[PDB]
């Protein structure tokens, strides 16, 4: 099972703050350590902070400005993490780890993607993408779903529930008035289809949705 | 002897932007760095102690970080009041040292110079002397000229200027002009005329008065 | 109370005395001295504690004769208090060891 | 109160010494250790020296030509500096610190400026400096003092006996004929004034003098 769950998005407005959390399960003990992890987009790791939920206590990078707080439960086994009066600079994903007291991180959380922003969320519209009536196949078809106009990122989009994985290429979205825009693609057998089933499934985090749709060849 | 050296001298930073001093041992000295704050014609004031750690009265804005050979001295959002020298000292081994000093200038807006011309005061005339000051106010960039003349032609000597540093109240520069003359060099002229050459402005600005 | 418990009782006393005392003095005799690093208060304490337990760690040390001097004095008040401390255990368990004997 | 207490300047002929003090305050400590500081003007901080009063002992700077002698009077709580054969290249401003024997100046005098020259003393001449009477006013109003043929330096100038301190601007001296002369500048509301008395405060520790010059509109 994930060691470490973290919530999916964070849509902040600058100069409010939010609280990201980092629920943790298997083998725990007092000599625990859990770190947290900044990466803007297209750059490295950074050091945030750690804290020791045994104990309580927790230390902090020194190069940087202190935007976090970090604090535990024990009961519930939960690590939290405080940022405060952010601002576009603090946009970016934020990893927490667990290290067993010995220097490494063992395992990381999949991260919470926070966005610092004025815009409003939006869920995003999937529509089909099937060949044109005049497109010729090969041993193989090309499929895809358009998920536009969606606010803050990210999204998640996989083929029939996770079944289908190969031959998938998802494409990084495209920030155009305050909304992403994002398509992605599947190849398969072009005998396999429409005869098999074929659906992307798009979850958004960040408004709590996760629509279906399958994908039929055009009328 | 352990030598601490501060690069650059001189940094430049815009108001509310975030500033970094460096400051770097000759050898490694644990966190036994300290860090002073001198203002203009001011006294040094201790601002971190032992590389990070805080001091009363100091404000939250200034933070300190590094261990070993490199330390830093940081300050968030830097408004008009840091402008001023900073020096790193160690105390790790003997004797204490200080690093050379790093000049913090901020860089504001362009602001026309403030002039105002003064004839010497009766209390002079009558030591047989007449200063004429001419007072150029809060200004930016602190590049600038000013030209004397009198009656309507200018003048050279005599004339001394002096320039303060940059403002540590709204981070802008000021200049004085003094025209030095005798009593009877004074007495034989009209007018007084103080021009100002500032980016600010194509044309110069100017203050006159007329001995009557 | 016994002299074994006394004594090991003042041991203790002087032994604290010796590292205040020494901490003031290896500080007043290592300044002065170029690359000296016992000159601080503080870690001039760690340093005499260290010094005392003879643990040692080698993180700072004397330079000068006096420093070096001074350091002697706090390495024999230490071995003798903690050595002091064992002769009275051994007499402690002695005395009760005879009892056990019925003596 | 102010811990470190140090004359203001003191003249010093080449060739000859003088005996530099520093009047200490507040918690006093068997560890304390009073340090000596150079600064020629324009210039970085250069260590002396030091003494611990509680014992007396002082060490100094190897990289640099002695020319001081540390002294401490623990009845009178007072450090003594001797400076002896100097020259111009001895002229700068010589502070006074504390250490609580913990590595760090704490506080620091507030200076003694020492000039080394042949010259002799002479106090500033202090002139208001009112407007014309064909000058015209905005919504404030700018005056000043002139003050020249003073020497040695330094001079503190104040305004209405230290309460007026917004819109002042002290311009440096300079020196011509064994003499300084400088001007201080201050704006305030047009209409306060000249209701409102305005005057200089010029002190001039060399010569031990401190006189007042109220600022009045021209006749
Ligand atoms: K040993
Ligand atoms: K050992
Ligand atoms: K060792
Ligand atoms: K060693
Ligand atoms: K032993």
């Amino acid at each position: 099972q994930v060691q470490l769950q973290q919530p999916g998005a964070e849509l902040v407005k600058p100069g409010a703050s939010v609280k990201l959390s980092c629920k943790a399960s298997g083998y725990t003990f007092t000599s625990d350590w859990i770190h947290w992890v900044k990466q803007r987009p297209g750059h490295g790791l950074e050091w945030i902070g750690e804290i020791i939920p045994s104990y309580g206590r927790a230390n902090y990078n020194e190069k940087i400005q202190k935007k976090a707080t970090l604090t535990a439960d024990k009961s519930s086994s939960t690590a939290f993490m405080q940022l405060s009066s952010l601002t576009s600079e603090d946009s970016a994903v934020y990893y927490c780890a667990r290290e067993r007291g010995d220097g490494y991180f063992a395992v990381w959380g999949a991260g919470t993607t926070v966005t610092v922003s004025s815009a409003k969320t939006t869920p995003p519209s999937v529509y089909p993408l099937a060949p044109g009536s005049a497109a010729q196949t090969n041993s193989m078809v090309t499929l895809g779903c358009l998920v536009k106009g969606y606010f803050p990122e990210p999204v998640t989009v996989t083929w029939n529930s996770g079944s289908l994985s190969s031959g998938v290429h998802t494409f990084p979205a495209v920030l155009q008035s305050d909304l992403y825009t994002l398509s992605s693609s599947v190849t398969v057998p072009s005998s396999s289809w429409p005869s098999e089933t074929v659906t992307c499934n798009v979850a958004h985090p960040a408004s709590s949705t996760k629509v279906d749709k399958k994908i039929v060849p055009r009328d | 002897d352990i030598l601490l050296t501060q690069s650059p001298a001189i940094l430049s930073v815009s108001p509310g932007e975030r500033v970094s001093f460096s400051c770097r041992a000759s050898q490694s000295i644990g966190t036994d760095i300290h860090w002073y704050q001198q203002r203009t014609n001011g006294s040094p004031r201790l601002l971190i102690k032992y590389a990070s750690e805080s001091i009363s009265g100091i404000p939250s804005r200034f933070s300190g970080s590094g261990s070993g050979t490199d330390f830093t001295l940081s300050i968030n959002s830097v408004e008009s009041e840091d402008i001023a020298n900073y020096y790193c000292q160690q105390s790790n081994r003997w004797p204490f040292t200080f690093g050379s000093g790093t000049k913090l200038e901020i860089k504001r807006a362009d602001a026309a110079p403030t002039v105002s011309i003064f004839p010497p005061s009766s209390e002079q005339l009558t030591s047989g002397g007449a200063s004429v000051v001419c007072f150029l106010n809060n200004f930016y960039p602190k590049d600038i000229n000013v030209k004397w003349k009198i009656d309507g032609s200018e003048r050279q000597n005599g004339v001394l200027n002096s320039w303060t540093d940059q403002d540590s109240k709204d981070s802008t520069y000021s200049m004085s002009s003094t025209l030095t003359l005798t009593k009877d060099e004074y007495e034989r002229h009209n007018s007084y005329t103080c021009e100002a050459t500032h980016k600010t402005s194509t044309s110069p600005i100017v203050k006159s008065f007329n001995r009557n | 109370s016994a002299l074994h418990w006394r004594a090991a009782g003042a041991a203790t006393v002087l032994l604290v005395i010796v590292l205040l005392a020494g901490s003031y003095l290896a500080v007043l005799a290592e300044r002065g001295a170029p690359g000296a690093q016992l000159i601080t208060y503080p870690r001039a304490l760690w340093w005499s504690v260290i010094t005392a337990t003879t643990v040692g760690y080698g993180d700072l040390y004397p330079v000068t004769l006096w420093g070096r001097c001074v350091a002697v004095v706090v390495m024999v008040a230490g071995i003798t208090s903690f050595g002091l401390v064992t002769a009275a255990l051994a007499t402690w368990f002695v005395g009760r060891e005879q009892e056990r004997r019925g003596h």
